[PDB]
């Protein structure tokens, strides 16, 4: 005889992303060799680590400008990867096609002003359950950094991971008024004879920034 | 190495089932990921 | 056994109080893992379907017993009849995604397709109650989607639960409640 | 050749309740860790076991009271998973998703009165195949207990299993008329100015108590 | 560990079959039935 | 790819007879002891060679009585599972259900009489192949035992398994008018006082009686 | 045992399979025909 077997029933359908590899049918084909051919990348969130891109403002613009008035805030953002701020990012185009994160994300700012224009700034965080600082003297309860114009042109500041769940969502819910994951506040603490100077901000992922659950949203 | 799970060996030969790499004579970012600084650039107080 | 009642400190007299002698027991049958571990069956839409425990009836035997659990964990196998492809999607997704099959797709297969999905809520745990009726909607095991769905199954894997709640019998009018027992 | 194999009439169809697992489909998640969350239960035994819950008495209550007239029953019903007594305790919850049982159950009687209120009880467990006790005095021949008032004011009493079969039923058959599995009677000896006075009973798991063979009727 | 009853490994490997836990850093009522008081509160007599 | 496999025609349908089991669907469950319990039995052979049963003689009676007339036959039937006379018998109940045989067959001689009741028998078998003998003395040439009555009231006596083949069929062909394999003559040598005393007759199966072929022919 | 013929083993566990039995604390019948008198209870001439 031979051996017996059952063909189970919810079984075998094609699934598009089975763990399963297809039957060959032209073999013995051998390729060029390619071994150490330059800018290889095994992981999309080194690059994101590695290579920071631009933020962007109203007007189209990866900068802020110093003011002179009586309003000290630069730039005030929803922390969200969905959030237009973040819409041109390395980080938020991959983040699209996950539907979880948790991990920290970096803010880089450089002054880009002349020898002679001198500022100071400070980036906080407010965490979400109440409506984000607007005035630096407010913010100062938050965690947040100030720091001032030199020699070296950049600052880098770690925004924190800080939720009641382990993970948050990339993308943002419909239903959702208010942001779920806090706000980014930048200020302007003063400045002398900076008016109208650039400071350009981009964003990269921090050592424990995590992205998982892939998904295909359209987009 | 990417999205497989099975336990058991490939029935067919690997010669069969892929095409075979050669030879002359995550590499590049994942050296300049790990490269990064990571710390201060001044002094620090308390 | 007399002790003092107002205490809650478990008390577990034996026949052995006057005589009797304790037997050896089996339990197997109300181990946790094991009795949730069996194929249920909920009343689906026609297409969008939202993988949810709570949607199990509350008298069914799965239903019920979910429900002594405030808190659990557990990862999930489905069974469903449909029409057209199956396209599944992870907890947070976008409801737009249902339409993308590079989303775990499975291709239609009479009778009907079985799968195993893991758990996938950013909760370290999920709740059959939440203080907050109404449960959070971040508490489901992602969604499914095809032409039409007639028949949906869930079924819980190494299943882990915390906290009893109420399990309620039901309320006889007369001194024992009587149903007819299976007979030749 | 290849592997020759005989698709076997009978078998492979779905099995709501099948010993074998789902091929699967979405790889590589990990969970957040939960490890030592309090409250666990493992077999839903050890809860019935360390948590008495309480029974039902005419009127909706968890209490019998103390009264003062020649009638000293003060409680008697059908020793059954199913009886209205029981249809509110975690037992009966439990009970009526399995078909059969065997083993002890616990019932806990714990005193309510003032200080200056004294009473003495008796619990018997009164076998089939015979009428209920209607009296004390007749039920002391039975297997029973009688316990007074004090400092602790609570008694804890095993109700045997005693059967002709290994197993006994859950649920109540509709052409069962007489009780299969006897009667527990709550008397009342005496008492001293207690009128009024309640005593609420619990009922919880024995060490041997055991639920086999699951099943959903509805319910 | 549940309801499952095959003597062979499963075709395809723990990661894909299930999600994996992670670690940080019947339990507890099994601790609480075991620990139950058994016995009698008094003194025996015969 | 995955291991390629023949789905052979002609193999897989159900056989009602067939040396597997069906696949498991309600795990788990433990059966109450029933270890030791009496009158166990694990071959029908050796209830059928331990429990002699009753022949059944013309007008439904187990025995057969002496009588005083120059006819000195007893009984005479052929040799035949299939035999009216043995049709209450549980050997005849058990060899319905196969359909071959071989071996030996006991029957036994239980004498009735009072104590001054005397008799002497004659047991013997006539092999195929020629008519079975009218008288003791032609049955002489047979095989056979002779006995006679006293302080043990039973003897019992062999029926040997003579013939070409090495099995026989345990039913009998409707185109056979002869039987096949020959017939059993019992006789009465005398007797001294024992008119109208009876003798009863069992039958058991032998040491090397053996049934084979299993068959469900209705009856 | 009775009337099974596979030479390989069960692919689900005993436990599945049939139910499990529980102890306590061709038997009588074969014993009964061992123990059968199968001689003569007399004296034997030639």
């Amino acid at each position: 005889g031979i051996f017996p077997v059952a063909c189970s029933d919810g079984y075998g359908g094609l699934v598009t992303t089975d763990p399963k590899t297809a039957d060959p049918a032209y073999g013995k084909v051998f390729n060029p060799p390619r071994n150490m051919l330059p800018g290889r990348f095994t992981n999309f969130l080194d690059v994101a680590e590695a290579c920071p891109t631009f933020l962007r403002f109203e007007g189209d613009v990866p900068y802020v400008t110093t003011k002179t008035d009586s309003d000290r805030i630069l730039a005030q953002f929803d922390l969200s990867l969905a959030a237009k701020h973040m819409s041109n990012t390395f980080l938020a185009g991959l983040a699209q096609y996950y539907t979880q994160y948790s991990g920290t994300i970096n803010l880089h700012f450089m002054f880009t002003g002349p020898t002679d224009a001198k500022a100071r700034y400070m980036i906080a965080y407010a965490p979400p359950g109440m409506e984000p600082p607007k005035t630096p003297e407010a913010a100062a309860h938050c965690i947040h950094a100030e720091w001032d114009t030199g020699l070296n042109s950049k600052f880098t500041f770690s925004i924190p991971y800080l939720s009641a769940a382990d993970y948050a969502y990339t993308a943002s819910d419909t239903a959702e008024t208010t942001n779920v994951q806090g706000w980014v506040c930048l200020f302007q603490i003063t400045h002398g004879k900076a008016d109208g100077d650039a400071l350009v901000v981009l964003a990269s992922a921090g050592k424990d920034f995590e992205l998982r659950l892939p998904v295909d949203a359209r987009t | 190495s990417g999205n497989t799970g099975s336990i058991i060996n490939n029935y067919y030969m690997q010669q069969y089932q892929n095409s075979m790499d050669t030879q002359l004579g995550d590499d590049w970012f994942s050296k300049l990921a790990s490269s990064a600084f990571s710390g201060l650039f001044g002094a620090l107080l308390a | 056994t007399t002790s003092a009642g107002e205490s809650a400190d478990p008390v577990t007299a034996t026949v052995e109080n006057y005589g009797g002698e304790t037997q050896v027991q089996r339990r197997q049958h109300t181990d946790v893992s094991f009795i949730l571990d069996r194929f249920v069956k909920v009343t689906p839409k026609d297409q969008i379907n939202v993988l949810d425990l709570m949607q199990t009836p509350a008298h069914t035997l799965v239903g019920a017993l979910l429900r002594t659990a405030t808190y659990y964990f557990a990862d999930l196998e489905v069974a469903v009849k449909h029409e057209g492809n199956l396209t599944w999607v992870p907890n947070g997704a976008p409801e737009t995604a249902l339409d993308n099959t590079t989303n775990p797709t499975a291709y239609h297969k009479a009778p009907l397709t079985r799968l195993a999905l893991p758990y996938t809520a950013p909760h370290r745990v999920l709740a059959t109650a939440y203080n907050g009726r109404t449960l959070p909607t971040s508490f489901n095991y992602g969604a499914i989607k095809a032409t039409r769905v007639t028949e949906l199954l869930y079924r819980m894997k190494r299943a882990e639960t915390y906290c009893p709640r109420p399990l309620l019998a039901i309320h006889p009018s007369e001194a024992r409640h009587k149903q007819k027992i299976v007979a030749p």
